[PDB]
RNA sequence: CGUAAGACUAACUUAAGCGAAAGCAUUUGCCAAAGAUGUUUUCAUUAAUCAAGAACGAAAGUUAGAGGUUCGAAGGCGAUCAGAUACCGCCCUAGUUCUAACCAUAAACGAUGCCAGCUAGCAAUUGGGUGUAGCUACUUUUAUGGCUCUCUCAGUCGCUUC
């Protein structure tokens, strides 16, 4: 049976939409059927940051951030546990939650 | 028939790079070149050096807040142990360009070409964004895709009035003020309220002539 | 070498039960630069160890 | 043809009998077949030189 | 007193290239990568190999005496991973603790305006 | 630092849009076409759907040229494995590329034919219209632009239960 009203995602008024490549897997999965992670990361862990701001000649030199987007195969995002096996009533929730912590995945 | 013996840095002479009469300070840093010979002249193993340097490191803000604006210099002439390093472009740092792209807004580009009174045929990259006027709880503030082509029209005519503008001694002084970015902003807000405008890239794909008669008032 | 090492916190038995109970080691000359090691051995607060390497940080705290 | 009139001519069955790629300076009337050939066979590949 | 190098940390997976140069990059000093230190083919990725073989360059830039320098992190992404590996900035805490004056840190991996085709083939890396 | 070549158009990219469907993303010019909105415009039933028949039809495959980077069935090696014509790793061939034809199939899916009337909430957005001295950029405020809530068409999404 039809497990989702979305199916993948967002395939309405398109017919067929472009694919991207997975990161860990290097698949060719649709752009919309894709776990996407716009990952912002500090370059220097923010725990070895005091070693680096010692060597900063300038005004302690506020650190640049790393920017990427993690297009994921579905079978290779469950495997890396970005997403997991929700309950059938928890399946329906999309926007909640942010609601966790300060800045995650950095650490 | 060379067979260099040990420590090839021993035959390497240090050369400190310089800067023109453009804005400010002269010496920037040092590079190191081999010793002169009849086959390997040190003066011509050295004019293919492009030197990468920021602007706030050279406008001498002790608190560098313009530190997102690299602009390269091409080593061009060897004189008095210190190479001269004429202009080669105006880039912009990676983590300033990549840090402004958060979705929910409109990226407008203008990749434009014009050349000055002297034939430095340079290519300018006017990059802007759209800004959510507050009191709007909508999350997008996206343009109208003919609103885009109307300001992209407007960004290409003013900067091709600026570039044909009495060659770089005026022109790099404009982007050292970002004086186009304060007039590419107030003009286009009759069309759309625009966000941070970053000129983001300049290639200098053509260079007219070497001819140091035009370099002595530019370096001296 | 015999570089001083005092402790702040003893953790869960990470390392998949080698009872490698990690720690956030404090030093003498400073109080703010000090940072994580993942030691082996049961620790009370006040264990003034001396460690060889002050460069390993072992950044997988749990 | 016949072995008098050609390097390749001659046998009972009709064959070249020896390699058809010949040296550059092999000097007529031997320079027949493939004249100083860098490679032979069908090309399976993209060697347009641009 | 400010002389400047460029560290050029090519913080790949399964190696790390701590290859300082002069400012223009045409002249290289102390080519030391993490591969030339340990040889077991699978600890070349480790942050400890990037620990020792980064300040291994810090002595040999003091043979010529360059106090300050700049950093260039590389990922190694083209049509590839686009983010630095494990031993990425453990080679940065190696340098600043080894009596260096580090101000400039930049991610100079470049990113394409779209890739040609990558390795793997539409269902890539099964197992 | 370069020069050269062929590909691919990232990020912005959406529960956005266009298209009959397959499909469609670098600017700029030119070409022809389309929905929708507006309309005290025009004609006056011209419309509905459809055997036969026509036009288009992802990919792959086929012809004939031009290309030939990346990738890569097939093939050739290295491991793993009792076995391994596989997964994993290397150079690669046909192909991907462009042109001029053929082919006519896809989980071509919303597994849901098209025109028509009715039946409900709630929130978002695409497009157009109309009152907000609601704000608001400044030639001076005005003219515009941006949004604000308030309507309104065609909807499309979303969620809640008849």
């Amino acid at each position: 049976t039809k497990k989702r009203r979305n199916g993948g995602r967002n395939k309405h008024n398109r017919g067929h939409v472009k694919p991207v490549r997975c990161t860990n897997c290097a698949r060719c999965v649709p752009k919309d059927k894709a776990i996407k992670k716009f990952v912002i990361r500090n370059i220097v862990e923010a725990a070895a940051v005091r070693d680096i701001t010692e060597a900063s000649i300038w005004d302690s030199y506020v650190l640049p951030k790393l920017y990427a987007k993690l297009h994921y195969c579905v079978s290779c995002a469950i495997h890396s546990k970005v997403v997991r096996n929700r309950s059938r009533e928890a399946r329906r929730i999309r926007t909640p939650p942010l609601r966790s912590f300060p800045k995650d995945m950095a650490r | 028939g060379k067979k260099k013996v040990v420590d090839p840095f021993s035959r390497k002479d240090w050369y400190d790079v310089k800067a023109p009469n453009m804005f400010q300070t002269r010496q920037i840093g040092k590079t190191l070149v081999n010793r002169t010979q009849g086959q390997r002249i040190a003066s011509d193993y050295l004019k293919g050096r492009v030197f990468e340097v920021s602007l706030a490191d050279l406008q001498k803000d002790i608190d560098p807040e313009r530190s997102f604006r690299k602009f390269r210099l091409i080593a061009e002439d060897v004189q008095d142990r210190n190479v001269l390093c004429n202009f080669h472009g105006m880039d912009l740092t990676t983590d300033k360009y990549r840090s402004m792209v958060k979705k929910w807004q409109t990226l407008i580009e203008a990749i434009v070409e014009a050349k000055t009174v002297d034939g430095y045929l340079l290519r300018v990259f006017c990059i802007g964004f759209t800004a959510k006027d507050q009191q709007s709880q909508r999350k997008t503030c996206y343009a109208q895709q003919s609103q885009v082509r109307k300001i992209r029209a407007r960004m290409t005519d003013i900067i091709t009035n600026e570039v044909s503008g009495a060659d770089l001694k005026q022109l790099v002084n404009k982007l050292a003020l970002d004086s186009i970015a304060k007039d590419i902003e107030k003009s286009c807000q009759r069309i759309y309220p625009l966000h941070d405008v970053y000129i983001r890239k300049v290639k200098v794909l053509k260079k007219p002539r070497f001819d140091v008669s035009k370099l002595l008032e530019l370096h001296g | 070498p015999v570089v001083w090492a005092r402790v702040m916190k003893v953790l869960g038995r990470t390392g998949s039960q080698g009872q490698c109970t990690q720690v956030k080691v404090e030093f003498l000359g400073e109080q703010n630069r000090q940072i994580i090691r993942n030691v082996k051995g049961p620790v009370r607060e006040g264990d003034i160890l001396t460690l060889l390497e002050s460069e390993r940080e072992a950044r997988r705290l749990r | 043809m016949n072995p008098v009139e050609h390097p390749h001519g001659g046998g009972n069955h009709q064959h070249i009998g020896k390699a058809s790629t010949v040296k550059r300076g092999t000097s007529a009337g031997r320079k027949v077949g493939l004249i100083a050939a860098r490679r032979t066979g069908r090309i399976r590949g993209g060697k347009g030189d641009s | 007193e400010i002389v400047f190098g460029v560290a050029h940390i090519y913080a790949s997976f399964n190696d790390t290239f701590v290859h300082v140069t002069d400012l223009s990059g045409r002249e290289t000093i102390a080519r030391v990568t993490g591969g030339m230190k340990v040889k077991a083919d699978r600890d070349e990725a480790s942050p400890y190999a990037a620990m020792l073989a980064a300040q291994d360059v810090a002595e040999k830039c003091k043979t010529l005496g360059i106090t300050a320098l700049h950093i260039k992190l590389r990922a190694t992404g083209g049509n590839k991973t686009k983010t630095p590996g494990p031993g990425a900035q453990s080679a940065l805490r190696a340098l600043a603790r080894s009596s260096m004056k580090i101000g400039r840190i930049e991610d100079v991996t470049p990113i394409p305006s779209d890739s040609t085709r990558r390795k793997g083939g539409r269902r890539g890396r099964r197992l």
